[PDB]
């Protein structure tokens, strides 16, 4: 029976992973010998070692017995580690974890202040949704009470009780009312934010909630105007985490409203310009001051400054500021959609920093802040960025160039073009969901199909491998090759579409083994689909279908007995059926 | 810093510039860039010491590129260290040489390198030979301006065969990087003296000169025989690199002996044994050992047809042998011994490593397609593989048994009534489809097909493209073997197929059956639900004029991916 | 070396 | 054709570094480990890993990853026999191989990495050769490492001259969970232990069924080598000839012959087992091994392994003979006996306990493998029968011999 | 509201591991082994926020020792390294000089600040004193 | 070693 | 030292039984999810007593316990002839394991105070305890607000500990 420490050292004594098994599985049989001797001296210590054991990642699914037996002891450091080992050994799907129920609702009628803590640490940090139900009439119970040590955790036991089960928030709403004068900053944080969360879950609390909007614009004016603390101060601010959390449920109210946004006009005003703009925790006072404003039915005046803080983010060279600022931008796009676009520039300029997150960040800005005036000049630039992304940033790219092309094409001739680029230039990294959207956008066309399909065959040609390339290029060419070839029923002066290698290419894809299988299937649809639009040259591609018949594919197999009985017993059936689809949306 | 050592360095005492030189390797040891000591530990080389030189050697080998313009004051030392007496300072100041890859450099170095190829003493000769190669690869039009390719063939014609061997082995290197202009090739009577000097030479060197005839072919009959006898007791060798390029050999000249005499036989009947005990190696040898036992009974499955016990996996082998030993077991599964692989094969499923799991259950669908007369045990062992019920066994034995019905669809009408009650909340798309398959082309001796394509048609506009269009066969030949039951089963399923999916292909099938539908539906008894062709499988006995190029190359990295020389390099 | 030796003889021609 | 000979430690840092060509840049080692990783948590982890157009051949002894980098189509066998010899070698001056030595015997090592490779050919591997112009503690090279016999040294001299001769059994076996052999196989390796003066020449006399079919007496005892796998010494063309075994023998240990046979004679130790595994309670091991040998020898130190659920506790030990110790670091019972008669039986009953909650994760059902060695035995029936000494000098040499039944890896199946 | 809160060391071992969101073991297996290999793999002038799967995770580098946090992706992000910042200071000032042993060796008492710093999400305490206050009054208790 | 440092103590 | 577990049916009393053993007396008692756990001293003997919740989906987990069991306290509630099926295919699904085999069994008749409790005789041919084998069984009928029989049925236990 060693101690906790003596693992430890044992364990970092070890050089390989194929020796530290060993050393693991060595203390971890004593400990699962010591547990079917029912010791209740040494098994603290035993489900400390049980825990370090855990932490690495090794079995420690058979000490939870004794997580529950170490919860139901008396003493103090016994049911310490007990709780310690309910929340790292035990969660919602454990399906072992009920046993706790008995034990965490008598832990929370113990005298002891601080056993209750920890009684409401663990029902906060992972109750279930079934535990909830059975001690939610408890967690209002430790809310009914003054003793300001046990508030603040029953307040966000309570929040965990509303994240878990959404409707049981009734029985919290009689409990909450006028506790928002209390002086213990604490027990006010934790209200804080049991409000922040009932005021998302219901807008039935919002008509609630919004009658004490000037008591903690009070509340946040007593905060700032605090201009020291003892305690509580982190860089010369009264306390921001509350701070923060204020200007939040400040945020989730006056939203939709005129009353309760005017109610919160002149502390925004206040902090707007009271900010210590020099270390990180005034400027994310700042930064949550100008969400709260761009949220809320607010004066324009307010927004002038709030945009000069936002160019004024861009600025700093905090990288810190520019991810807030480039996520500032990225909220309030609808809202102020014009001042955004003069920022166009500094969020262009953005593309060629050398993180990860800032592109990420400037590439969906610069997506959203697409109008149907900036489409010409952007697309060039983002096209450009796209074939000098990393191949990482290709995919939320390729789905953001088509998602802002179907949306603001000033017309159908460039639109196509920029899509059937990006189909050139990205390959195998635009994602499959987005294939079916070009195919209906192209079918939604009308009066444009030759200069899309002759470029398809034009593009094709040379590349096969890129395979949402030829999933739109076997259906474009299996509905529309009638524009393709063009008068062209026998040998004439030669046009480069010449109904032999445009079959050929087909043959092609389905031959060579770089084809997903559904390529395949649409490469089969199109070369029945060319049997009728195609008077040219047929009876070869029933030969394709005769000599495809035998595959080891299942549905290809299917696809080809059917299309060859068509073929060879009901001809007077294929032109009947081979009519083009009709347009959905 | 690096200034106190440059000053030791700068040094008179010879116990001061050996603790220099030491530590300067030991910087060089763990990499620290001590590539600005390089102008002045050229000076303290020109020694009498010897354990000294092969540290500024080393030193000069390691930052040769990374002083290309300062690199001029070596080459008077190493004309002066290859005129000794003491011939160990020789072949090292020679393979030093080699190794120094500037071409400002290998301008001077022609002339003593010729000097140290015609000397006595044959370690500066076969050390010289390698350092050939060493130049041809640096500058090759450089060797065939100095005329060394002739010296070259000539240390062929020597006695002392390690010098021999190491000509062999440049020879080879550089024939290589020719474009076989002037290739290397040689009358038979300079290959009898290769046979007499593989008895002689390193366990090395028999590797390297049993990589020359792979370049030969002869002409006869008894030429190919004579020479295969001398080569034959080369496989009694315990040195498992020497046995593959024998066998190498022998396999590239066994499509030249006369198949009716009785030295082919001998022959197939003598070369089994090795490489059944190649697989008593140790293990990072045995993956290369599998890979090109797999290249082997392709080509001639008539040698280990009557060895399958040896090819049983054990636990103490990794990963990379499980996976093998399945591959060659498909490759050997014959009529006589589907019980021992059957069982064998029912043995590897209880594991807990997945990905051999899954490839064992694809071994049992590789043996139900290859042979017939025990397809019949296979379905039954694959049905108690399913009566575990764990989920990934399952998720491929339902594909293992789709693949058994679509090569043998007849006789299997008393199984698939086990098959309903699978575990209908089997997850994975490669499978869900598949068992879609089974129910929709089976669903008359099935009596429940629609209440279980009920739920699955429940999530239908998000499952996949490849489960929807699965759904969309199975139902419609569904309804079309039974006309009664399903006949709003059809209907919707066409209108969630044609109306809101935009899956394209989907909607192609979906408006096809709809239109065979609206026109003719008893048309479509002939139209979809047909006579199939029996399938034509995947035969992954490879080109066998592709197979008789790695017949070539047996032992290189182009024997182990199954892959010509040209598809992976570059 | 605790297993001990026996004597083979030398010539058995 | 290695461009570059590396050690690496288990993390990624070179230990030691030996390129030979510039066809692998020296930078191309730190992607070394990532690749590992990302290649064997998907069930890839090859000897072959891929870096571009890089290769990474390797071999892995206990500390050590003993990289071969390669650009071009290397022959592989070759580079992996090199790192086997490599390690063989390093284990001949250093018995033991950690990274103590390699940091810290970096004098004498980048020097053995120059001599045993010139451009990626392997060209004087024998250790007692490179030992005497390569020492701790230089003159002109011997000419043994030039001269066709390339393993031993002439001017050998010793005051008495000693050959010794073990010849290993060592039984591979696989019972199937039913209870029949699949494979009775024997790898048989005589290891020799040779003193003697001068450069000799020895003949081996085995009571083969091959040389007694050749000569007319393959009616008596015999032993039928099913495959023999010399080492270089022997002459093999002489063998090939009349199955003579000529070879100029090194000087103190080497590896004779690695022969394998197959026979159709008992297992040696049979190991019934029962297990009735109850769920969440308890197991128990009503094991029973008996020996199907004959009744005059004694099998010393047996290690019958049995193993065990992973997780199971408070075990107990009923046995009659021989010592149990629950060895939970492989999750293992090692029931070892040391004293242990032929034909004779030994039953042993443990028991466990189980947990209650069940695990996340199965956890597999390894073999029984025992651990029996018999002296003055062999299953196999093969009995050496003469070693003529040759020498210009000629004298009266004592060849020595015992003969040693081990095990090789003697699974039997579990439950 | 914090997802979970992850202290892994610089080799790659790990040192802490708190989990807000009840998801299982294999996958609790995948997803740290996944952003540690993310992490590490990451430059120093980066921002110290990583877009990963819908969670705008905040880490910052004090030692050798990394700290990662996750929040939720509609909230404030520079208060989250605030946060990590009152953590490291509580760690140090119930210590006293905190190492990386010290945090390996009494890695129970770091849980335990961290459970009177944070419970199911949020700050339970916006003081700096009397969380300590509190915590050396409960070991005050034994 | 690398792990004596303390973390705050700017 | 004696591992005793408290399994029955909801609204039986057998937290009931547990507080009136340890305690003395009759406290407010709530639906019991989870468990509990006492030690009660009685005839030199330490009954280490884990009374089990008896709710409905608690039933599943209680062979968490089963593992080095030495008895059984079996409460039934006798005012329910409508829930003793249920009780006996508990039982039954209890007694006939693997775990939990060797150990003593004492089931308590809880409640005598209605004309709807039945005797000892009744409760013992509606579970049929005579059909069990290598058991050491013995019903006892209680009442546990008045502690009627409780000490005398711990004193058989502790007559079955030792033998
Ligand atoms: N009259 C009488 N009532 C009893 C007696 N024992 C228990 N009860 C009643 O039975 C009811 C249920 O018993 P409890 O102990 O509270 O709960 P339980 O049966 O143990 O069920 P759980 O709490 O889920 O374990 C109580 O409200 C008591 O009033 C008894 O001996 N006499
Ligand atoms: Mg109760």
């Amino acid at each position: 029976p060693i101690r906790l420490r003596e693992l430890i050292r044992t364990i970092r004594t070890a050089r390989t992973q194929a020796e530290e098994r060993e050393m693991i599985q060595k203390e971890c049989a004593a400990i699962r010998s010591s547990f079917r001797e029912e010791d209740n001296t040494y098994r603290c210590r035993n489900v400390a070692k049980l825990l370090y054991m855990h932490m690495l990642g090794y079995p420690a699914h058979f000490g939870q017995l004794e997580c529950l037996k170490l919860i139901a002891s008396q003493k103090f450091t016994d049911k310490r580690i007990g709780y310690l080992g309910a929340m790292l050994l035990l969660d919602e799907r454990q399906d072992v974890h009920l046993l706790m129920t008995n034990c965490i609702k008598n832990d929370l009628n113990h005298s002891t202040q601080f056993v209750q803590g920890l009684a409401l640490c663990t029902l906060g940090c992972m109750g279930s949704s079934e535990m909830c139900r059975d001690l939610a009439g408890e967690v209002e119970k430790l809310l009914k009470t003054s003793n300001s040590y046990l508030r603040k955790k029953a307040a966000l036991c309570a929040v965990h009780v509303i994240r878990k089960v959404p409707e049981l928030m009734e029985m919290f709403l009689p409990a909450t009312k006028n506790l928002l004068n209390e002086k213990n900053h604490g027990v006010l944080h934790t209200s804080v934010v049991l409000l922040t969360e009932m005021c998302e879950r219901s807008p039935d609390m919002l008509a609630h909630f919004r009658k004490l909007v000037p008591q903690l614009v009070r509340i946040l004016k007593n905060l700032i105007m605090s201009g020291y603390s003892p305690e509580h101060d982190v860089s010369g601010i009264s306390d921001p985490f509350l701070q923060v959390r204020i200007l939040r449920l400040l945020r989730i109210l006056g939203r939709n409203d005129d009353d309760s946004s005017e109610a919160m006009n002149d502390i925004l005003a206040q902090v707007a310009t009271n900010t210590e703009t020099s270390k990180n925790v005034g400027n994310a006072i700042l930064y949550e001051t100008v969400l709260t404003i761009m949220d809320i039915k607010s004066e324009s005046g307010l927004r002038v400054l709030a945009i000069n803080i936002l160019g004024r983010f861009l600025l700093n060279n905090d990288k810190n500021i520019r991810y807030v600022a480039l996520t500032s931008l990225l909220k309030t796009v609808q809202t102020d959609h014009n001042a955004v676009q003069r920022h166009r520039s500094t969020i262009v300029d953005c593309l060629k920093d050398l993180d990860v997150s800032i592109k990420r960040r400037a590439m969906e800005l610069s997506f959203a802040l697409v109008n149907g005036n900036n489409i010409r000049g952007m697309m060039k630039e983002l096209l450009y960025f796209l074939d000098s992304c990393e191949p990482e940033f290709k995919a939320d790219c390729a789905s953001g160039i088509f998602l802002a092309a179907e949306k603001y094409a000033p017309s159908k001739r460039w639109h196509i073009d920029t899509i059937m680029r990006v189909l050139t230039t990205a390959g195998s990294y635009v994602r499959d969901d987005a294939v079916p959207n070009l195919i209906q956008l192209i079918t939604n066309s009308v009066e444009m199909h030759a200069y899309t399909v002759q470029r398809l065959y034009k593009a094709i040609l040379g590349d096969y491998s890129q395979q949402p390339l030829v999933q739109v290029a076997a259906w474009c060419i299996g509905e529309y090759g009638d524009l393709l070839v063009s008068g062209q029923c026998e040998e004439e002066e030669p046009i480069q579409v010449t109904e032999d290698e445009v079959l050929d290419i087909l043959e092609s894809v389905l031959i060579s083994n770089m084809s997903t299988s559904v390529t395949r299937g649409y490469a089969l649809t199109a070369i029945m689909k060319l049997s009728t639009r195609f008077t040219c040259t047929v009876n070869r591609i029933k030969k394709v279908v005769s000599i495809y018949g035998s595959s080891i594919d299942v549905e290809l197999q299917q696809r080809a007995v059917e299309y060859n009985a068509l073929f060879k017993k009901y001809d007077h059936m294929r032109s009947a059926l081979l009519e083009r689809m009709p347009v959905m949306e | 810093e690096i200034f106190e050592l440059k000053a030791e360095l700068n040094s008179d005492k010879k116990e001061k510039k050996k603790e220099a030189v030491k530590k300067v390797i030991a910087s060089m040891t763990v990499g620290k860039d001590v590539s600005a000591l390089f102008p002045d530990v050229v000076n303290c080389m020109q020694t009498d010491n010897l354990e000294l030189k092969k540290l500024v050697y080393l030193y000069l080998m390691n930052y040769a590129k990374s002083q290309p313009d300062m690199a001029i004051m070596a080459v008077n030392t190493f004309v002066k260290d290859c005129e000794d007496p003491n011939p160990l300072i020789r072949a090292l100041a020679v393979r030093t040489m080699g190794c120094i890859r500037v071409d400002k450099i290998t301008e001077y170095l022609c002339e003593p390198l010729r000097k140290c190829l015609k000397d006595e003493d044959p370690y500066v000769r076969k050390t010289a030979a390698v350092c050939v190669a060493k130049l041809h690869d640096i500058n090759a039009q450089l060797v065939e301006d100095q005329g060394f390719l002739d010296t070259l063939k000539d240390l062929i014609s020597d006695s002392n065969p390690m010098v021999v061997a190491n000509a062999v082995a440049a020879l080879s290197e550089i024939a290589e990087s020719h474009p076989s202009s002037n290739l290397l090739d040689l009358n038979p009577q300079s290959i009898n003296k290769l046979l007499t000097a593989l008895n002689e030479c390193t366990e090395w060197g028999q590797i390297f000169i049993l990589d020359c005839l792979a370049n030969y072919m002869p002409k006869d009959d008894r030429e190919a025989q004579s020479i295969c006898e001398r080569v034959t007791p080369r496989l009694s060798h315990a040195n498992s690199a020497v046995v593959l390029s024998a066998v190498k050999v022998l396999m590239k000249f066994m499509e030249m002996l006369s198949k009716d005499l009785d030295y082919y036989g001998t022959l197939l009947k003598k070369l089994a044994p090795p490489l059944v005990t190649l697989l008593s190696a140790e293990p990072e040898l045995q993956y290369v050992a599998l890979r090109n036992i797999n290249l082997i009974v392709q080509k001639r499955p008539e040698i280990l047809k009557h060895e399958m016990k040896v090819f049983f996996v054990k636990y103490n082998d990794p990963i990379y042998v499980k996976l093998e030993k399945l591959d060659i077991m498909i490759r050997l599964a014959s009529q006589a011994n589907i019980a021992q692989v059957l069982a064998e094969l029912r043995e590897y499923a209880t594991e807990v490593d997945v990905d051999f799991v899954r490839k064992a259950v694809r071994a049992i669908g590789r043996c139900a397609i290859k042979v017939e007369q025990s397809a019949e045990r296979c379905v039954s062992t694959l049905l108690d593989l399913i009566q575990t019920k764990v989920n990934y066994v399952v998720q491929e034995a339902i594909v293992v048994i789709k693949d058994i019905f679509r090569k043998y669809p007849n006789k299997y009408e008393s199984v698939i009534a086990t098959l309903c009650e699978n575990l209908d909340s089997l997850d994975e798309p490669e499978a869900r489809a598949a068992m879609i398959w089974i129910v929709g082309e089976y669903a008359e001796r099935i009596d429940n097909a629609d209440e279980l394509l009920e739920s699955f048609l429940e999530g239908f506009h998000d499952k996949s493209t490849q489960v929807q269009l699965q759904l969309l066969t199975a139902i419609v030949k569904l309804f079309l073997k039974k006309p009664t039951e399903t006949q709003e089963l059809v209907q919707q399923v066409l209108s969630l197929a044609t109306q809101d999916s935009d899956n394209p292909d989907l909607r192609d099938r979906g408006y096809i059956y709809w239109r065979l539908l609206s026109t003719d539906p008893v048309a479509a008894k002939e139209v979809v639900l047909a006579e199939k062709p029996l399938i034509s499988e995947e035969t992954d006995l490879i080109e066998p004029t592709l197979l008789d190029e790695l017949i070539c190359y047996i032992g290189t990295l182009a024997s182990v991916y199954h892959k010509p020389p040209s598809a992976f390099v570059e | 070396t605790s297993y001990d030796y026996c004597r083979v003889p030398m010539e058995d021609g | 054709s290695a461009s570059a000979v590396y050690v690496l430690d288990l993390k990624g840092k070179v230990l030691i570094c030996r390129n030979y060509r510039g066809d692998v840049d020296m930078s191309e080692v730190e992607h070394f480990m990532p690749i590992l990783m990302e290649k064997e948590e998907e069930g890839m982890l090859s000897p072959i890993l891929a870096h571009g157009g890089v290769r990474f051949m390797w071999i892995k002894h206990n500390n050590l990853y003993l990289v071969a980098t390669s650009k071009k189509n290397a022959c592989v066998s070759l580079v992996f026999s090199f790192l086997y010899k490599v390690v063989q070698v390093f284990s001949e001056y250093f018995k033991e191989l950690e990274e103590e030595s390699i940091r810290d015997n970096f004098v004498i090592i980048y020097e053995l990495l120059d001599e045993l490779m010139d451009f990626g050919y392997p060209q004087t591997t024998d250790s007692k050769i490179l030992q005497e112009y390569i020492t701790q503690e230089a003159p002109r090279p011997p000419a043994t490492v030039t001269n066709a016999v390339s393993w031993r040294s002439e001017g050998i001299k010793y005051r008495k001259n000693e050959v010794f001769l073990d010849v290993i059994e060592a039984v591979n076996l696989l019972v199937s969970a039913n209870g029949n052999v699949l494979r009775s196989e024997i790898v048989g390796s005589i290891k020799m232990r040779v003193f003697l003066s001068g450069m000799p020449e020895l003949r081996l006399g085995l009571n083969d069924k091959v040389l007694f079919d050749n000569t007319g007496r393959g009616k008596s005892k015999s032993v039928e080598l099913e495959d023999v796998k010399f080492h270089q010494c022997v002459r093999l063309s002489r063998f090939e000839n009349d199955r003579t075994i000529s070879f100029i023998p090194p000087d103190g240990e080497f590896e004779l012959m690695s022969y394998r046979l197959n026979t159709h004679v008992k297992p040696l130790i049979w190991i019934e087992s029962v297990i009735e595994k109850h769920s969440h309670s308890r197991i128990e091991y009503m094991v029973k091994a008996k020996s199907q040998f004959k009744r005059r020898s004694t099998a010393n130190n047996v290690e019958i392994h049995i193993p065990v659920p992973n997780d199971a506790d408070s075990p107990k030990f009923k046995t009659t003979v021989g010592s149990v110790k629950w060895v939970p670091e492989n999750s293992e019972i090692v029931w070892s006996v040391k004293s242990f008669p032929g034909g004779k039986e030994y039953l042993m009953r443990a028991h466990f306990g189980l947990p209650s909650v069940e695990a996340e994760d199965k956890e597999g059902k390894p073999p029984i493998s025992v651990k029996f060695e018999i002296p003055y035995f062999t299953t196999s029936g093969i009995q050496v029968r003469y070693l003529k000494i040759i020498e210009k000098s000629g004298y009266q040499a004592l060849p020595w011999v015992r003969y040693i039944t081990q095990n090789g890896d003697y699974q039997l199946r579990t439950q | 509201m914090i997802h979970f809160i992850l202290l892994f060391s610089r080799q790659g071992k790990l040192r802490l591991q708190k989990w807000y969101i009840t998801l299982p073991d294999k996958e609790r297996k995948k997803i740290t082994r996944e952003i540690v290999q993310i992490i590490l793999s990451r430059g120093h002038r980066t921002s110290s926020f990583v877009d990963w799967k819908e969670l705008k995770l905040v880490y910052k580098r004090y030692a050798s020792l990394y700290f990662c946090c996750a929040i939720e992706n509609q909230d404030n992000e520079l208060l989250t390294l605030e946060i990590v910042h009152r953590y490291v200071e509580l760690l140090d000032k119930y210590f006293g000089n905190v190492c990386e042993l010290d945090i390996i060796f009494n890695f129970e008492k770091a849980y335990f600040i961290l459970d009177e710093f944070i419970i199911g999400g949020e700050i339970q305490e916006t003081s700096k004193k009397i969380a300590v206050k509190a915590i050396e009054d409960s070991d005050m208790l034994q | 070693k690398g792990e004596n440092t303390s973390a705050a103590h700017p | 030292e004696m591992r005793i577990l408290m399994v029955g049916l909801d609204a039986a009393g057998k937290t009931t039984i547990l507080y009136k053993l340890k305690l003395g007396e009759i406290v407010t008692t709530i639906p019991t999810i989870g468990f509990n756990v006492e030690t009660v001293e009685y005839k030199n003997i330490s009954f280490t007593v884990w009374d089990v919740g008896g709710l409905d989906k608690i039933r599943p987990l209680w062979r968490h316990y089963f593992q080095n069991t030495q008895g059984l306290i079996f409460v039934v509630d006798s005012n329910d002839r409508e829930r003793v099926n249920e009780a006996r295919e508990e039982l039954m699904r209890m007694l006939a394991e693997d775990e939990l085999r060797d150990a003593v069994l004492l089931v308590f008749a809880n409640k005598q105070d209605l004309p709807n409790a039945m005797n000892a005789a009744e409760i013992t041919d509606k579970l049929g305890l005579h059909s069990l084998r290598h058991r050491n069984w013995y019903i006892q009928a209680t009442c546990a607000t008045s502690g009627d029989g409780l000490y005398e049925g711990l004193d058989w236990l502790s007559n079955q500990l030792r033998n």
